[PDB]
């Protein structure tokens, strides 16, 4: 029974939480809206913002997530390390408004269409910003996202400089195809993705999965078995303890 | 009394309650509003998720405060 379901916001959000719970590094950033292709910089930056007024001591500026109560948040961007931003993407729509309603519509029908999970991590140790496409090119080809995306970690060398003077650096995770074999995919394969991440920030998995699409899509399968059994009686619509 | 529903959008639905209503019936209410589906509605105040089979009040819920309606987003 090797099946791997479209995964929905409510599973992401649950694997995060239960992520944090094995590394307290990483805040387990709500989906429930995620970012978007057009928002993803602003809401990087006002994360960084309010992670800087916490360790001045000042107050913060939200905008502040709806299940974690205001204290444990302050807890949290004192702690993090890591930011999983999630994104979701709709070929159609043009703009961050076009897109929040297009969101809404799929939403309430409870359909997949031709909407995409992608993943940027934000590994603030490191100073490292990394894009994982499992399609490898379905927003645009890599090396112009690479090129916003040189330009994005300037600004973020401003906005949260460290105290030596390393500058952020861009890895694009997807030297061509990874999701192969399902349509439907792409949630798990973003999981998947950083959960090795976590176990190892340099790792070369992507580049050592199995050739033929029915054997690396049953290997999956088996990790969506395995998380879907380790969130299942975890607390739902509740943050951990930072 | 008057109180507010924020929705993923940003955009807020107005609803008018008593505090004795149910969780059920402010479901039913957002549902005339918006065309959700109770079954397909959660929602949360303070931090919390608001319980089937409770009322407003079990919350302390009052004139003008808001609710965030939390839907399932498949990609
Ligand atoms: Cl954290």
């Amino acid at each position: 029974e090797a099946l791997v379901p479209a995964w929905d916001s409510d599973i992401i959000f649950k694997a995060l939480c239960y992520f944090h719970t094995l590394y307290p590094g990483l805040i387990p950033l709500e989906t429930f809206p995620p970012a978007t292709i057009f928002n993803f910089k602003q809401k990087i930056i006002s994360i960084l913002e309010d992670k800087k007024a916490v360790l001045r001591g000042e107050p913060i500026k939200g905008p502040l997530p709806i299940s974690c109560s205001k204290e444990n948040y302050r807890r949290h961007l004192q702690r993090t390390t890591l930011l999983p931003v999630f994104m979701w993407y709709h070929p159609t729509p043009k703009t961050l408004s076009d897109t929040m309603q297009t969101m809404k519509q799929l939403a309430i029908k409870g359909s997949v269409g031709a909407s995409h999970w992608l993943l940027v991590i934000v590994d603030i140790q490191a100073r490292r910003l990394v894009y994982f496409d499992s399609l490898y090119n379905y927003v645009m080809p890599p090396e112009n996202m690479k090129k916003e995306l040189q330009s994005f970690a300037q600004q973020l060398d401003q906005v949260y400089p460290a105290y030596d003077s390393k500058k952020f650096s861009v890895k694009i995770a997807a030297k061509e195809v990874i999701q192969r074999g399902s349509g439907s995919s792409c949630g798990a394969w973003c999981c998947q993705f950083l959960h090795w991440y976590l176990k190892d920030p340099l790792t070369d998995a992507l580049n050592d999965l199995p050739v033929d699409s029915v054997e690396r899509h049953e290997n999956l399968a088996s990790f969506v078995q395995a998380a879907e059994a380790a969130v299942q009686d975890l607390p739902e619509l509740s943050w951990p303890e930072a | 009394m008057q109180i507010f529903v924020k929705t993923l959008t940003g955009k807020t639905i107005t609803l008018e309650v008593e505090p004795s209503d149910t969780i059920e019936n402010v479901k039913a209410k957002i549902q005339d509003k918006e065309g959700i589906p109770p079954d397909q509605q959660r929602l949360i105040f303070a931090g919390k998720q608001l319980e089937d089979g409770r009322t407003l009040s079990d919350y302390n819920i009052q004139k003008e405060s808001t609710l965030h309606l939390v839907l399932r987003l498949r990609g």
